[PDB]
Parts: structure tokens; sequence; C-alpha cells
């Protein structure tokens, strides 16, 4: 876990994919995903419906968050389509009048740890949630409202470890979680903020690989209610203020050379440690699933006509779709299918009889050679 | 399509109780799930209680054990018993319905008040 040596010195509706793993076949097991991403801040109601009522039983990833410092998750369940079954999810977000309902229609390797405290004035001490992530493979979680009070162990390859790592990742998580909890109370009188405000603090710590496995960049970045607070540059050697109270923390950590002891952590431990995950998991790691790609072609209306360039089953997230006019073109965002692999489609309208004439370009790391459809 | 009359509600002191009532007028087999939001401060409003057809329910954690959501199927009508009620509960409660097809419908809300 990453160290965290010293202390300190807005708003985005979710956007909603509701979908299944695989594609649907009356009387045949699916499951049942609604992807919510790009929303701020974290806290988020998600349920899936059936013929107007909540399905009960319904699990859902563990809080994490994109570059942008928007957060993304997967609320999923298994559940059987029948002919008559309408299925839908519903998101409640403080972005919502009223919670809004979404209908169902039928290379470089890198290691991230991203932590997210949100206080809660009130209603006791501030919830701390942080993953791990190899790639594009969660292997480490902690909730500090959870009963175990421990990092719990999210990929098969990590329960390999002894339990002198549990025992370490667990008291520095915990120690992150103290040291985070001081931070907001810090960001709430510089920002001379009220007391009575739920507030976010993001931080985000890990290092990228090549081919070879020598390092190549390093990172440590923090945010605050969803904006940029201070950020360790690509040298590695000094920092990124945003406002005037980050200006205060770039000089504390200034002096006490906080950026050589990231720096030296980044170069050293981190690289040791994603090179001994990507063995350990390496048929789960070091693989390239390719994309089950096709296309369909149902027309809208007797003048136009829609064309959907299909991807699915890929891993890792990366993909490119492409029909050049990038305007008429509709490009949902990556997600999860919730086995590992990943989904994606590009759509574009088209005026009928003029078919034969569009092309999909699917560029994948699992490709020997782009595709041309 | 589909109408939702809402009454009760009103004006009590901490520590009282209140009821709430919702009934749906058109189709006999129009509506699932009805229930209650409630207004927050804010811009969202937050689950207070809902209930499905065949009884099945959920509360919003801030307001478990004291609010209690009952049914009658019969006359397509949904009541909502308060009890132990504190200042935070003062809001503008809507009702909401659920159609078969997963439509939403909304009354225009029900206004409670605790001191």
């Amino acid at each position: 876990y990453p160290p965290v040596p010293e202390t300190f010195g807005i708003q985005r509706t979710p956007k909603i994919q509701v979908y299944s793993r695989h594609p649907a076949e009356n009387g045949k097991s699916n499951f049942l995903n609604c992807y919510v991403s790009g929303f701020h801040p974290s806290d988020i109601e998600v349920d899936l419906l059936k013929n107007g009522e909540r399905i009960e039983k319904v699990e859902h990833s563990d809080l994490s968050f994109s570059k942008d410092w928007s957060f993304y998750l997967l609320y999923y369940t298994e559940f059987t389509p029948t002919e008559k079954d309408e299925y839908a999810c519903r998101v409640n977000h403080v972005t919502l009048s009223q919670p809004k309902i979404v209908k169902w229609d039928r290379g470089s390797h890198s290691m991230r740890y991203f932590s997210t405290s949100v206080s809660r004035p009130g209603r006791g001490e501030p919830r701390f949630i942080a993953v791990g992530y190899v790639d594009d493979t969660q292997f480490v979680r902690f909730d500090s409202d959870a009963a175990s009070q421990r990092m719990e162990p999210r990929a098969p390859w990590i329960e390999q470890e002894g339990p002198e790592y549990w025992d370490e990742e667990t008291g520095k998580v915990k120690a992150h979680s103290q040291t985070d909890r001081e931070n907001l109370r810090i960001a709430l009188r510089c920002y001379n903020q009220s007391e009575a405000g739920s507030h976010t603090l993001q931080m985000m710590f890990g290092c990228d690989v090549g081919s070879d496995g020598r390092f190549l960049r390093g990172y440590h970045q923090y945010a605050y209610d969803g904006k940029d607070y201070i950020a360790l540059k690509e040298d590695l050697r000094s920092w990124t203020a945003a406002d005037m109270c980050a200006q205060i923390t770039k000089r504390k950590w200034e002096a006490a050379h906080v950026a050589e002891q990231q720096r030296a952590y980044l170069e050293g431990t981190c690289v040791d440690g994603l090179r001994r995950y990507l063995e350990n998991g390496k048929e789960t790691l070091q693989r390239t699933d390719p994309p089950k790609t096709h296309m369909t072609h149902h027309p809208i209306s007797d003048h136009e006509a829609t064309l959907r360039c299909w991807a699915l089953g890929f891993y890792p997230a990366e993909i490119t779709l492409t029909w050049d006019q990038t305007q008429d073109t509709e490009l949902v965002e990556t997600r999860p299918a919730g086995d590992g692999t990943f989904q994606k489609w590009a759509a574009v309208v088209v005026p009928s009889g003029e078919e034969q004439r569009y092309t999909c370009h699917v560029q994948h790391e699992g490709l020997p050679k782009p595709l041309t459809l | 399509e589909v109408k939702l009359v809402e009454s009760g509600g009103g004006l009590v002191q901490p520590g009282g109780s209140l009821r709430l009532s919702c009934a749906a007028s058109g189709s006999i087999f129009s509506i699932n799930t009805m229930g209650w939001y409630r207004q927050t401060p804010g811009k969202q409003r937050d689950l207070v209680a809902d209930i499905s057809s065949g009884g099945s329910t959920k509360y919003g954690d801030s307001v478990k054990g004291r609010f209690t959501i009952s049914r009658d199927n019969t006359k397509n009508t949904v009541y909502l018993q308060m009890n132990s009620l504190k200042p935070e509960d003062t809001a503008v409660y809507y009702c909401y319905g659920l159609s078969y097809s997963n439509d939403d419908y909304w009354g225009q809300g029900t206004q409670v008040t605790v001191s």
C-alpha cells in the first residue's frame, strides 16, 4: 500500500447503461447489468427493476473512479429474460430532481491505488473506500464500514499472499484513512466551508511499466470535491498546486522532501510489487482477449437506418471503434461485462440504401491486425 | 393514464405521529410499486418507503423502524404510518407509482412539518 507521509497544509450527473452480459435469449440464464459512470459526488442509489418492482438481491462492484476523478459503479444480478418481462434501471443522485429510469433495450502495464473519503457530519466518521488495480483488474479492497476491517482479496491470484501481507496492507490502508480524515478537516478550515456540509477527498497512486517491466511513469495526486488539489508532476520532483490552499500543502511537502520519498517508492516498491503481481496472475493479467465483433442493420424509418458495430468480451478495456465523421457517431463509454471483459459499440444513422458503403474500424491490442468490417 | 391522489400530512411536534395515504386512479391492474419519496432541502428526493403489489417493501435507512407502510390492492391505495417524528422528517412527501412496464408516476406532494 502507498506510503502517504504527510498531511495537508463539482457535481456531475451519472451516465446510465443497462444491458445484459451476453446476447439475450428467451429462457436462457444471463446477467442484468446497470453501469453508472461519470458522476460526482459518490453517493448514489441504484435499483434494478423487473415488471414494475425492485429486484431485491442485487450486487455491485466496489467504488472506483476514472482519471477525471468521476466515479463509476456496476450493479448486476443473475436473471433469465422472457418475452413478457420488462427490465429497467433506476438511479438516484443529488443531480436528479427525481430518480431517473432507463429501460433495457434488447503492451504496457500499470498498478493503481484509488481511495475515496466522504464526510458525513452528524452521522459519524467519514466513509473511506480504497481499491487496488493491475491494468483493468481489481485485486484488493478496503471498506471502513465493513465488518472485517481488513484489506480483502478481490482477485484469485492475490489470495496466495501470506498473513504478513494482509497484516501489512491492512495497517497501511487504515493509517491512510486516518490521514485523509485529518486532511478533510484541514481542507474544511482552509476553504472556510461550513461544518454541516459533506465533502470528498480522492487520492490516486501507482506506477507504469513497459513491456520489459521497467519503470515508465509514476503518479500521486489528490482531488477535493471533484477538483484537482495537488499532483506530483511527471518528473517526480515537484508538485502542481491548483489553488492557494494546495500551495500551502505544496510548500509543506517540499520542506519535508515528500517528492523524493514518493519517487523512490514509485520507482522501487511499486515496480517490484507490480512485477510480482503480473507473475502470480500471469494467466489472468498477461492475457489478451480479442473482441468478438459483429454488426447489426435495423432501420429506424424508410429514410434512415441504424448501423451498430459491436465489440464484446475483450480485455483490456482499451479499444477504438470508428466508422470519417466523428460528429455523426454515437460512442458509448466502454462498459464492463461483469466477468473481467469489457464491451463497447458505435452507431451511425445512415440513408437507407447506402449500407454497403460503410465500414467499421476495430482496433485492439489483442488483434494482430486492425479489423475492417 | 394514471392519477395519484395524495392526502394526510400536517403539523406536529417532535415525538408525534402522522399518517399518509395515496390512491391510484385508472386501470385496476395498472400500478405495481407504490410508495413515497420526500424532498430534501437540495434538489433530489430520497426514498421513504414503497411496496409492490405482492407486499415486498423497502425503507429508507433514516426512517426504518419509525415509519410503516401498508397497502390495500382492492383500492390501489397505500398508507404510511409515521411515528417518532423529528424535525429532519419535515419535507414535502411525493407519492409515486410504477407501471408494470417500469413507467413512473408522481403525485404533487404533501407537506409534513415537525416544529
